RNA sequence: UUCAUCUAGACAGCCGGACGGUGGCCAUGGAAGUCGGAAUCCGCUAAGGAGUGUGUAACAACUCACCGGCCGAAUGAACUA
């Protein structure tokens, strides 16, 4: 049991992000392009799947 | 397109003295003196009125002029960093296992020691980088204050504290355990 | 096409200058559209509220200062979210109608405190778990069978002083509303000379 | 516990004793018999049979007092003057019956107090505006056209 | 290259708001803008969509188009090789 504010703060670092679709790399939530060169700095991003 | 001349202004308050050689910046302030080597950036500094310094690049490309604004930000961090200071607040997130953290000395090294992280029996040791002070602030449960002159040392050591507490082999989405910076501000309140 | 769009607004302000002899420049900051929505209702027919973005308005006066030069003193007072309540009726009844809307909104986050809060003895009813706010700010209290008890009147914050996040968040679940919400009359333009609303 | 007064604004199906599966979840918690709410609503909403009309309930410390709020959308439905519909089987019931210009006004006049509009002409536009969603034809004239006509002046709206 | 926004105040940012008819109409048990079907209104307005989203069984509760202060000078979109 964690206080909801603390849970949101931890999720800001663990869950509130995006993923490069081609690369599966973890990227900042509002980033526009993938950071890893293996995916060509692609703009194909998806939101991190949330809990349930 | 090779801009002919690009300029940025760094403001110097009254209580600071800056002496910069070829690229070696020495900022002297109320609580100390900070130094950085900028030999990798190839920029030009020039005084205006001893309270304003101009940093200039002539014939800068798109990448080259990008580092100009970095230098302004990088130096300005010292100017506010030696005057007003940097403090990062950390909270521990733990569902069941409290994170056992304290300060231990081995051979005079001032290591931040972590035990019982999620029931882990590793004793996590993170060095305290030179210049950053470590203190457990009461009136707030499970909170650390990390302070020092240089943003680089305080923030990176703060990250190293976070990085050593990553959860392994588990759903990071639900096992939200860790130590996370809660606030990024200045040591002196509203100065 | 904004030019013809903007110009039509420019005309509308122009007309109100001549017939309406007064103004109520009001500090309408921190008012909901919903709250301000009813504000139009009571004003039906008697008066009207004109507002625009200061940027065009201040220039727009200058273009009108060509023939009506009596608007110099307005220039400094036109800052922030301010509405020109033009007036063709006795000024006293205007403000009385305006000040009426005084919905006290509980511990609005970010809002600057307009009152010297005297925290009289109140038993919270709050759970022990959330009490972290209480201990952090000192706030001498006693958790009597769960029910925290506020001891005595202490002014944590005063008028015109932003409530700190700690007490600001703390004051929300206590549901005390120091933030009486209302259009704040700062000055009053009267037939060629704006004067502070305080006097009226 | 005599005194405590509570308002419970909620629409209810008219001219019928309401569905037990929908009133008990909400009304039940406040201590009111399911049978009572239906009879109060049904008789009060008799003329509104088969029409969901907004009905406030004055609730007084384990007591009730229903009152059909004069909802514009609900009341305009009455204006079409349609006896009880067989909605159970009458899928997609389009209440588009014709209505003369004045009947909008009296509904609008009923809404004059609550609506903030400077004129009944503005108020009629709203009641015309709802009738646009309602679909009612107004003396064989499009409600949008009448609203333009309200501005255009051809259809002189009485101020009262 | 084409089109747009711009000191009659541009983009960005902190946020500087986000109503009423109305819980629009049909059905879903329950859809109150936001599971689906039809159409995409008017009023106060600087402005607010019969609703881009999160979301509740439904509400709710946030949040977003829209612009709702402040700073003050260039910016946005789509294509081209
Ligand atoms: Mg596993
Ligand atoms: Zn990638």
């Amino acid at each position: 049991i964690i206080e909801p504010s603390l849970k949101a703060l931890a999720s800001k670092y663990n869950c509130d992000k995006s993923v490069c679709r081609k690369c599966y790399a973890r990227l900042p939530p509002r980033a526009t392009n993938c950071r890893k060169r293996k995916c060509g700095h692609t703009n194909q991003l998806r939101p991190k799947k949330k809990l349930k | 397109m090779k801009y002919i001349q690009t300029e940025q202004q760094i403001e110097v308050p009254e209580g600071v003295t800056v002496s910069i050689k070829s690229r070696i910046v020495k900022v002297v302030g109320p609580r100390g003196t900070l130094t950085k080597n900028l030999k990798h950036i190839d920029v030009t500094f020039t005084k205006v009125n001893n309270q304003l310094i101009k940093v200039a690049v002539h014939n800068g490309g798109r990448k080259h002029v990008a580092a100009l604004r970095t230098v302004k930000s990088l130096v300005d961090n010292m100017i506010t960093g030696v005057t007003k200071g940097y403090k990062y607040k950390m909270r521990y997130v733990y569902a069941h296992f409290p994170i056992n953290v304290n300060i231990v000395e081995k051979d005079g090294a001032k290591f931040i020691e972590v035990r019982n992280f999620l029931g882990d029996k590793k004793i996590r040791n993170v060095p305290v980088r030179d210049g950053v002070t470590i203190e457990f602030s009461t009136n707030v449960k499970d909170e650390i204050v990390l302070s020092g002159n240089s943003v680089e040392d305080v923030s990176q050591n703060a990250a190293d504290l976070q990085q050593i507490c990553r959860v392994r082999n588990k759903d990071i989405r639900k096992f939200l355990d860790g130590i996370y910076v809660s606030h990024k501000g200045f040591i002196t309140e509203d100065l | 096409g904004i030019r013809e769009k903007k110009a039509e607004y420019f005309a509308k302000l122009r007309e109100y200058l001549e017939e309406y002899k007064s103004l109520f420049v009001v500090g309408v900051d921190n008012v909901s559209s919903q709250q301000m929505h009813e504000v139009r209702k009571e004003l039906r027919g008697r008066a009207v509220v004109l507002m625009g973005k200061n940027t065009m308005v201040r220039r727009a006066i200058r273009g009108f200062l060509s023939d009506l030069p009596d608007f110099e003193k307005l220039l400094p007072f036109v800052k922030g979210n301010v509405g020109f309540v033009f007036t063709n009726e006795p000024l006293t009844e205007i403000k009385n109608v305006i000040v009426s809307n005084r919905v006290a909104a509980p511990a609005r986050a970010g809002a600057v405190a307009p009152e010297d809060i005297w925290v009289r003895a109140v038993n919270t009813g709050m759970e022990p778990g959330k009490t972290s706010f209480f201990q952090a700010l000192g706030v001498p209290t006693k958790i009597a069978r769960g029910t925290i008890e506020i001891v005595s009147d202490v002014k944590v914050v005063d008028a015109g002083n932003k409530v700190g996040q700690s007490e600001a968040s703390l004051l929300n679940l206590l549901n005390i509303s120091p933030f009486t919400f209302g259009l704040t009359v700062v000055q009053v333009y009267d037939n060629g000379q704006v004067f502070p609303s305080s006097i009226l | 516990d005599p005194n405590e007064v509570k308002y419970l604004y909620l629409r209810a199906v008219g001219g019928e004793v309401g569905a037990s599966a929908a009133l008990a979840p909400k009304i039940g918690p406040l201590g009111l018999s399911p049978k009572k709410v239906g009879e109060d609503i049904a008789k009060a909403t008799k003329e509104f049979k088969g029409i969901k009309v907004t009905v406030q309930l004055k609730i007084q410390n384990r007591q009730a007092a229903a009152s059909v709020v004069p909802s514009a959308s609900s009341l305009v439905i009455t204006a079409l003057k349609e006896p009880p519909r067989d909605r159970k089987k009458d899928k997609n019931v389009k209440h588009s019956g014709n209505i003369q210009l004045d009947e909008i006004i009296e509904i609008a006049r009923q809404m004059r107090d609550k609506s903030f509009g400077r004129t009944l002409a503005s108020v009629t536009k709203e009641i015309l505006g709802t009738a646009q969603s309602v679909g009612c034809r107004v003396d064989f004239k499009n409600p949008h056209d009448i609203i333009e006509g309200i501005n255009a002046g051809e259809i002189e709206i009485p101020e009262n």
